[PDB]
């Protein structure tokens, strides 16, 4: 199948029509998503099959054909863009400076933007070009905005 | 079965839309993976 470098859309023909259910990373022979999207089932690109290599439904992450190639970290004080590939719509950049999510392990970035949830595993990147994270595993705060985490393996 | 369909390119965009907040929000994080607020 397909293994070019490159955002994808995980899509799906269960239920009505073509439903888009998440978005992924093919990065270094490895596909990238987050659990949420897939629950770890197996992938078809074309006539190829993917399988899951790992996986962690704290994390929110799954890898297919090999282990997590995705190391880079937002520097916590740079601008950074995520590369939405909402459902049905173009792939579109939206440039934004994270907010920060503190949890009692420590701190996360956390990006302020509402897509559907089938937009989940848009990769979210650094000013040279590198995926610090994967978004859509976020809450949803008082006035019903959207946050996402900058969820990163 | 679930199949993917590429779209596009990883690449930053010069000169894109710039959007969107900041805010400092204390969170948990549960066994199922389920972001909440702390309050
Ligand atoms: C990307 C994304 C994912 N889930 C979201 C949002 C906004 N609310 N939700 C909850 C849900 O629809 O289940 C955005």
């Amino acid at each position: 199948g397909e293994t070019t470098d490159g955002v994808y859309r995980v899509m799906t023909r269960r239920l009505l029509g073509s439903t888009q259910v998440g978005v992924g990373v093919m990065q270094e022979g490895v596909f990238h998503t987050m659990w949420h999207v897939t629950k770890g089932a197996a992938l078809r690109s074309g006539e190829g099959r993917l399988d899951p290599y790992w996986g962690d439904v704290k994390q929110d992450l799954v890898s297919y054909c090999g282990p997590w190639k995705l190391d880079a970290a937002w520097d916590g004080l740079s601008e950074v863009q995520l590369l939405a590939v909402p459902p049905g719509e173009r792939a579109k950049n939206i440039q934004t400076l994270p907010g920060i999510f503190k949890t009692k392990d420590g701190d996360i970035g956390a990006v302020a933007l509402d897509y559907p949830a089938g937009t989940s595993g848009s990769p979210i990147l650094d000013k040279c070009g590198r995926v610090i994270g994967l978004y859509g595993n976020g809450v949803v705060i008082k006035n019903g905005s959207y946050v996402s985490a900058i969820t990163q393996g | 079965d679930m199949y993917i369909e590429r779209a596009g390119d990883i690449t930053w965009e010069k000169d894109a839309e710039v959007t969107g907040n900041s805010p400092r929000l204390d969170v948990a994080l549960d066994e199922s993976g389920d972001f909440s607020l702390v309050e």
